[PDB]
């Protein structure tokens, strides 16, 4: 979080409350209708009322598709899911292609559980059974309630409990002075260790002697949960925590990705629908973002034909930067964006444009400052024109070097010569290859 | 239901690679993996550089007379021979300078992690 | 034999459900509830010779003590009355 | 509240929309047009209903965005839950746990399902008091009695030491209305009659109460387990098969395993324990198989527990997969023998302006009539599906400017801001050296 | 209700003069994972 | 940072596996311990006795054994693989642990990767 | 590299350095074909015959006390050690053995008749049989009779083995022994090659040096050959360039 | 009563028909002709025998139905069962539990035996009385000739327990092992007649292999019957060879070299031929023995062409013995042979028409033809096979010559033609 990464800068769309893009704000600059796009399809996904739709990023590489892509997830918020991915992604040891993607779209849906989780806490002080004066059947004692008194730090409080919960404080072996809790959904003592008022310095026990409860005895909260369909397939499919052979087994085994089967996913769909119906979840549908989509072979690209077309599928977002490229998997098929004919068909395209000069040096200054750099206007104007050739990457890659060139000379700002320095220092991809075509002969293969 | 097979064999192959304790090294000195959970940075780091045995101190208590027992709570030459003797002491120094040597080799080695860091790294 | 007793009713308040437990002798009554008084507080014991909380207690003399020189004036106490009762 | 299942690209489809006569009707149950698709589907429906018929293969053919898999969800939902209906992708038989033909042939027995029928023995009652006694102290008899309550009955029961102990685990009290199975003991709670003692603490917020059973106290119901083939086969070929249900890692079952099961599935339906109700398998896209996947495909159509298989492919005369060999539909001729071909036509005006007012009517989205005539010039232009999408993207673009009918403006909006196969191709080329490679 | 058609103990190694402490130290093995094991597979009693 | 007790194992005596005295010393110190259910079992899973030389979480009650103290008594002609001989802990009875190593992200996904992850780290087959 | 035409002599030569060099450096011949493994990537083989090349040299003696068991008692405070009485034909001694012994000598069930040895410096116990002097004590038993010992009790031996590299990883690869569960169910499971982790690696480099810089191990670099090296892919090629380039690899 | 072995291809191979100066014989052991590949297979096997020269590799090399494997298959056969001879095909190779060179390695090693004599002391009797108290016990055994009384050990006691032995069992019991095997009951396999307790010597014959699997894991002896054996590090098997060494140098053990047979070696690619190059110059190779009828054919995995598919620097290493063609009386004989093996009698005409299509079409056509025209002769309830039988099955079964003409008569019907 500290560490200042690619897109460290954007902080969402910079979108008026119409809709419509402002030229910078919220360290997105320019790609107006992009932008609005992108907040069209931010609209889309909280409006939690459609599955499967697919949104395609094309455009030359360096031209915000990733910055797009990571504004929308922050202008959706960490309550809404995001699961970010490459194509590359999908070629595993250990499961095929299509469970990976599977499991992906599965990631991308997630539930919110909101449950009250009432306990009482306290020290036991008083264990007295309520007796009946007329007892059942003539002889012995008969008893109607149990007497529990609870102690807190700022209160005690009294529990006329059932009696059948003597058998419960017996198993726990729960006596005076012990900190128990019980849990009001369940009628259950668990004997959480003794107070530690009753202990001694000369004592050893670790886990025995525990503080005395601060706050009330009666301790109620909302828990709000955020799982996806996903951590429930997996753990139902793998279980953990079992005492039988199987369990056993399973913490033995190395772990492995196992392909989960349409009955288990089924069962999970069905208890999430039983859920939110209960009242208890909301379901909360987020976005699966698959980055380098032209790396996904012709298999994958058919299976997602299905994938979409399910009434279950999160809003996913595709991006490329290729051309009338080869699909992979296939011999000679081209084409427009490496993504088949079929796929396009099933998707919106929004285009990014390359950034006008002006826009390079608006974004080579918001990096500057974001990574802490003060820029003279002479050094940027260079850094900009320096970004007209070779690419904005490169510009925005020199801000670092020139600034710690600067800090060894002495300086608090990034001059013209340290820009210039850097440039002669470090190569860009058109000059490299300049040097590797004038010396083809020298190099290898 | 059928018998089981009865595969029958050469009494020798099964010593095949079995080797006699006085051809081998002890590999212990090299166990590594073997350390894990069993021996802590703690042990390795501060206990044994500060209390390892020396020879002179071995020496010092096997020589010395036993302790005095422990005091209890209060609630507030004619048949002696030269030669055996010799022997028995020569005897005696092997066994402790076999006690020291074993006793520096089976604490040589340090963890590569130790208890601290796994447990330290180990989430619920 | 000596039992316990199990019994849920229904009873009217318009019926409510009610849950008793007998026990046949009062053995069995005085086992399962032994009607437990409150534990006692211990004593925070202090060194005698350092007036600092007690953190040790010496087996050979049942002191209390929290320095290792408070263990080592104990020992020589100690020393000192076996030498004078012997 | 949002469930799980949103709307997604087939959910206006609720069935095929026929007639007694399988005659197709012009715009009932979500289709629209393909009237001689749609009523050679039916045709298949009637044939799967019937379930004579074991190893009937059918091809969908036609261009892209024609209905095929419009076609094939018509067909699922009107077959209903009762009749198995496995829907799989091609690709999806490519698998590093087991072998293609291992995988159809799983895919081919989840869609038979194995139906057993039997009457068993119910008590359904009230509980108005229970009683158990247990021995104070070491190993001994527990001896109870229960009493469970019906409008029209009322009988005490003497319990055994299992029924006691069954009792003590499901925790029955006073009120609780009980289903009890006579023969294995199983107990299941379904409600309260009525409320706990209020004097009681620590008992939380009391639900909502079930009113008493009627009739007599020990009845006699149908029970009916229904399980398909591949879960018979996954759950005896090994003892953690039944966790393979779930967890999938089946490996290869042994073809003895599943001769054994044929042959006691056989049994079973001459006995008359159990019945076979045969389902469809549908594989989009069957050009991803390769033509060892195909040549299974042959002869394991030719068993007497294969489903009725539905495949769809918008492929012409194209090279097979795993060859070098070009084939209509990409699919050998030796399966194009065996199977029957449905084809699509594409739609015309009047059926795409019917197919977007029925999207428009499920996703809630008011149109106007020169909105929905510009939506259907747009998608005889560029595509069906990219004038679906335009749909949700205006009635979004309307709702921003606190509208509520869509107009020309918006739809015109939409399509600026979002870009068809053929704008892209063309801004591409206007750019191609911009773009990576070729 | 599928069984296989032929059950078989595993092959058995025999030898005219083997390690006399092979043997008692599988035996032990066995024992040990016997009791260790046994009681986490009741459940599986009625699939058995 | 954690606290330890450190020292010499002087008796242990347990009353009837309910409740039981531990004494440890060091070569300045000496006291007695009451010991509870679990202190009891994890001492008697350990098989500690006397002469040994062990060290105990007060927050976790994890017991490791360090060595054992050399005695007259104890010169053994044969050594178990593990046991080794050290001296007696020197100081206070109660300690401060300090420990500070250097590992890698990847180190720590492979120790939660499963129960048993930290083998892993060494055979790699993660 | 040895170039030349098939039925030159470039694995003569090889054979012929190795008998330069004779048997106590380690030569290790492999054939590039050799690295298609079906557990292991390829660089994994490669690495391991690396380490398989380098040789340490470690001197030691070694301790066993050998003979007929006479006496078999625990001695109670738990228990502070065991005596055992061991005789040979040379005579009989007494031993004190630490307690844990004890756990091994029950585990073999050793009795009193019982020819065993224990290791002094890692109190391993076999029992070797029962001594043939018994023999005679049933008319069946199931029971296997050795000979008596011949030398003494306490037998020393100096010894100077040779390892490699490779055998202290695969040392190290996995676990040995263990009561706990998942040590026995692990025990189980088929042995399989691993991709040993270079923080392994780097670990027992320093565990050599540090017993070399004591005086008891010598370093033997030795030779790995690798004939057929054009069965070898680009990957391994690739691979090889920088191993080559480690200053701990081998010629 | 039909055994597991029935009449197969090389079935009547009982040899390879030599004399004493490996001059062969026009017919002998099932052999017919090809003089000078029988004179060459009787010096490879005299080498193999002999067992002085390590690694020695020979090819069969011929055209398809010339008798290569019938002179492997006689060459097996005049060796003993002593003498191991691992037969696999080229693609048996190719697994996917193990690595190719661990494959041929593991063919190599199954190729080389270790014989190892031991003397055991085996109890062979009746049961007579078993007694067991609470632990001590007493066994009474006799022979037919004599009987005796037991005092029972612990060991023994729970042995005899563990496998329920009653009275009137006849059982053997190995005295250090208390392996006990009953082998039925006597009042069913009649008493033994001799001396109760016989000192026995019993002889194994162990590969090298089958050493490595037993001792690489624990209860490794399992992977014999069930694969598993992964790849075995190379460090157990110098082990191993070292171990063997030392057995030979101290006379425990006999090594005795055998011969590992790779029909159609032309499906092995590169990496098995520079393995195999290599794996035959060490001193623990058997004598590899190759067949394959390829001519200049592409080698698998490459591109190259090469004269059998197996590259030159291994042709370098084989000796190559080459098969001709059979003439009319060789081809006859063969006839004659095969229809002795069958039971299958026939005429003078019909072993001349069967010459006949022999000669045009193939050997193994005709030999199949023997039994298709002994079964329809069987149907016309005749005795001896006819010219008219022959004609018969002719006319049923085709050739492969008959049936391209027929497919290239319907070539538009049949699937992918090229
Ligand atoms: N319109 C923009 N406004 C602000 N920053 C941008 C913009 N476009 C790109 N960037 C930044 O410049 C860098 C270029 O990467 P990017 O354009 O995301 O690659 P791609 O084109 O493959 O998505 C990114 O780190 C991004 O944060
Ligand atoms: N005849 C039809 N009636 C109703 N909806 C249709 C019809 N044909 C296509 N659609 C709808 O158009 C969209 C694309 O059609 P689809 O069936 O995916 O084409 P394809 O046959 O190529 O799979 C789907 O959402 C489908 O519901
Ligand atoms: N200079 C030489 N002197 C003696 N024998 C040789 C010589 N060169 C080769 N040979 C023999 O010729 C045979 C083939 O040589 P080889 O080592 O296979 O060459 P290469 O390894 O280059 O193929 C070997 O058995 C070897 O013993
Ligand atoms: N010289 C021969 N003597 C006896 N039988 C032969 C002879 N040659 C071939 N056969 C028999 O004829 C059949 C021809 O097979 P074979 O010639 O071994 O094929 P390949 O050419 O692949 O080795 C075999 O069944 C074999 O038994
Ligand atoms: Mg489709
Ligand atoms: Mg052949």
């Amino acid at each position: 979080t500290q560490r200042i990464a690619s897109h460290s800068h954007v902080k969402g769309l910079g979108l008026d409350e119409s809709g419509l893009a402002k030229q910078a704000a919220s360290g997105l600059v320019g790609q107006e209708n992009a932008r609005e796009a992108c907040g069209v399809i931010v609209e889309l996904i909280k409006s939690k009322k459609m599955a499967g739709r697919a949104v395609l990023l094309a455009g030359p590489p360096g031209t915000g598709k990733t910055a797009l892509a990571l504004a929308i997830a922050q202008e959706l918020g960490s309550k809404v899911p995001f699961c970010p991915m490459v194509g590359s992604e999908v070629y595993s040891t250990e499961i095929k292609k299509t469970e990976v993607l599977m499991e992906n779209f599965r990631r991308a849906i997630g539930l919110r559980i909101k449950e009250t989780k009432e306990v009482y806490e306290g020290e036991v002080t008083e264990l007295t059974p309520c007796e009946t004066e007329n007892p059942m059947g003539g002889y012995g004692k008969t008893i109607s309630h149990v007497i529990i008194g609870l102690k807190t730090a700022k209160g005690t409080k009294q529990l006329k409990l059932d009696p059948s919960i003597f058998e419960s404080l017996q198993k726990e072996r729960v006596e005076a002075g012990d900190v128990i809790y019980i849990e009001a959904n369940s009628g259950a003592v668990k004997r959480q260790g003794r107070c530690d008022t009753y202990a001694t310095e000369f004592d050893l026990e670790a886990e025995e002697y525990v503080p005395l409860p601060k706050g009330d005895v009666h301790k109620k909260k909302e828990i709000i949960q955020d799982v996806t369909l996903h951590d429930l397939d997996v753990a139902n499919a793998r279980p953990q925590g079992g005492q039988d052979i199987l369990s056993m087994m399973g913490q033995l085994m190395k772990p492995k990705k196992t392909e989960i089967t349409d009955k288990l996913r089924g069962e999970i769909n069905k208890v999430v629908n039983k859920y939110i119906d209960q009242g208890i979840a909301e379901l909360v549908p987020g976005v699966l973002f698959v980055d380098e989509v032209h790396m996904l072979d012709i298999e994958c690209f058919t299976y997602l034909h299905r994938a979409l077309e399910s009434s279950i599928a999160p809003i996913v977002i595709f991006a490329s930067n290729r051309g009338n490229c080869v699909i992979r998997g296939t011999e000679d098929i081209t084409s427009p964006h490496g993504i088949p004919l079929d796929l396009l068909d099933r998707v919106m395209i929004i285009r990014t444009m390359l950034y006008t000069p002006q826009e390079m040096k608006q974004i080579i200054k918001i990096r500057a400052q974001t990574e802490g750099i003060n820029i003279s206007e002479e050094a940027l104007n260079h850094l900009g024109e320096i970004g007209t050739k070779t690419t904005l990457r490169y510009s925005v890659q020199l801000l670092t070097p020139a600034n710690l060139l600067a800090k060894i000379n002495g300086k608090d700002s990034i001059e013209k010569e340290h820009v210039e320095e850097i440039s002669e220092l470090f190569y860009d991809a058109k000059s490299s290859a300049k040097i590797l075509a004038d010396q083809q002969d020298k190099y290898m293969k | 239901i059928t018998p089981g097979i009865c595969f029958s064999t050469a009494s020798l192959v099964l010593r095949a690679t079995d080797v006699h304790p006085l051809q081998r090294i002890d590999m212990g000195r090299f166990d590594l993996i073997g350390l894990e959970g069993r021996v802590s940075r703690y042990e390795a780091d501060t206990f044994l550089p500060r209390h390892r045995l020396s020879r002179r101190v071995l020496l010092e208590v096997a020589t010395a007379p036993d302790p005095p027992p422990r005091p209890k709570p209060v609630k507030m030459s004619p048949f002696y021979l030269d030669s055996l003797e010799e022997k028995r002491k020569r005897q005696r120094s092997e066994r402790l300078e076999r006690i020291f040597q074993l006793s520096e080799a089976h604490g040589a080695l340090a963890p590569v992690y130790g208890t601290e860091v796994l447990d330290f790294c180990t989430l619920p | 034999g000596p039992i316990i007793t199990y019994h849920s009713v229904t009873v009217p308040l318009a019926r409510c459900s009610r849950t008793f437990i007998t026990f046949s002798d009062d053995a069995t009554f005085e086992e399962w509830f032994p009607q437990g008084r409150p534990p006692k507080v211990p004593v925070r014991e202090v060194c005698p010779v350092t007036h600092r909380p007690a953190l040790y207690r010496d087996p050979v003399t049942d002191i209390p003590y929290a320095t290792a020189r408070a263990f080592k004036i104990i020992r020589e106490a100690y020393k000192k009355y076996i030498t004078a009762h012997g | 509240v949002t469930r799980i299942e949103r709307i997604g690209a087939h959910s206006h489809i609720r069935g095929l929309g026929l007639d007694d006569a399988l005659e197709p009707r012009q715009a009932s149950q979500g289709m629209v047009g393909q009237l001689a698709a749609r009523r050679a589907a039916g045709v298949v429906l009637e044939m799967i209903r019937e379930g004579k018929i074991a190893g009937r293969a059918v091809l969908i053919a036609g261009q892209p965005g024609t209905g095929k898999t419009a076609i094939a969800m018509g067909m699922a939902q009107a077959l209903g839950p009762d009749t198995p209906f496995t829907a799989i992708a091609g690709s999806e038989i490519f698998s590093l746990e087991m072998s293609k033909t291992e995988a159809l042939t799983q895919a081919f027995r989840r869609s038979i399902g194995v139906r057993i029928k039997e009457e068993t023995e119910i008590i359904e009652g009230e509980v108005v008091e229970i009683q158990i006694d247990r021995p104070a102290t070491g190993t001994g008899s527990k001896v109870g009695k229960l009493t469970l309550k019906t409008t029209e009955m009322e009988t005490i029961y003497d319990l055994g030491t299992k029924m006691i102990e069954s009792l003590t685990k499901d925790k029955v009290q006073a009120g609780d209305v009980i289903t009890i199975d006579k023969a294995t003991g199983k107990i299941s709670k379904l409600g309260r009659s009525f409320t706990r003692a209020r004097d009681y603490d620590a008992m939380g917020s009391q639900t909502k109460f079930v009113q008493c059973p009627d009739g007599e106290l020990q009845k006699r119901k149908e029970v009916v387990h229904t399980v398909s083939l591949h879960e018979i086969d996954v759950i005896n070929s090994r003892t953690q098969g039944f966790l393979a249900l779930f967890s999938g890692d089946t490996g290869e079952i042994k073809s003895e395993v599943r001769e054994q099961i044929n042959a006691k599935v056989a049994e079973w339906r001459e006995e008359g324990k159990a019945e076979i109700i045969p389902g469809v398998l549908f594989i989009d896209e069957v050009h991803m198989l390769d033509i060892e996947s195909f040549s299974f495909l042959n002869r394991a159509l030719e068993s007497d527990m294969a489903p009725v298989l539905i495949m769809a492919t918008n492929r012409g005369i194209t090279r097979i997969r795993g060859t070098s060999y070009q084939s209509p539909h990409g699919i050998p001729i030796d399966l194009l023998d065996r199977l029957l071909i449905v084809s699509t036509t594409p739609y015309s005006e009047k059926d795409t302006k019917q197919i977007l007012r029925i999207r428009c009517e499920e996703e809630d989205v008011e149109m106007s009539e020169d909105a929905y005539t510009v939506l259907t010039r747009i998608g005889l232009e560029t595509s069906l599906r990219y004038a679906i999408q335009l749909i949700t993207a205006a009635s979004l673009v309307c709702r921003k400017r606190k509208g509520t009918e869509v107009q020309v403006d918006d739809i015109k909006r939409v399509y600026s801001l979002f870009l068809d196969e053929s704008r892209s191709t063309q801004y591409m080329k206007e750019y191609q050296d911009a773009f990576l490679f070729n | 209700f599928v069984m296989p058609p032929v059950e078989a103990p595993p092959p058995s190694l025999h030898a005219c003069h083997p390690p006399p402490w092979l043997a008692p130290r599988q035996a032990a093995f066995q024992e040990q994972l016997a009791s260790e094991l046994w009681p986490r597979a009741r459940p599986l009693h009625r699939i058995v």
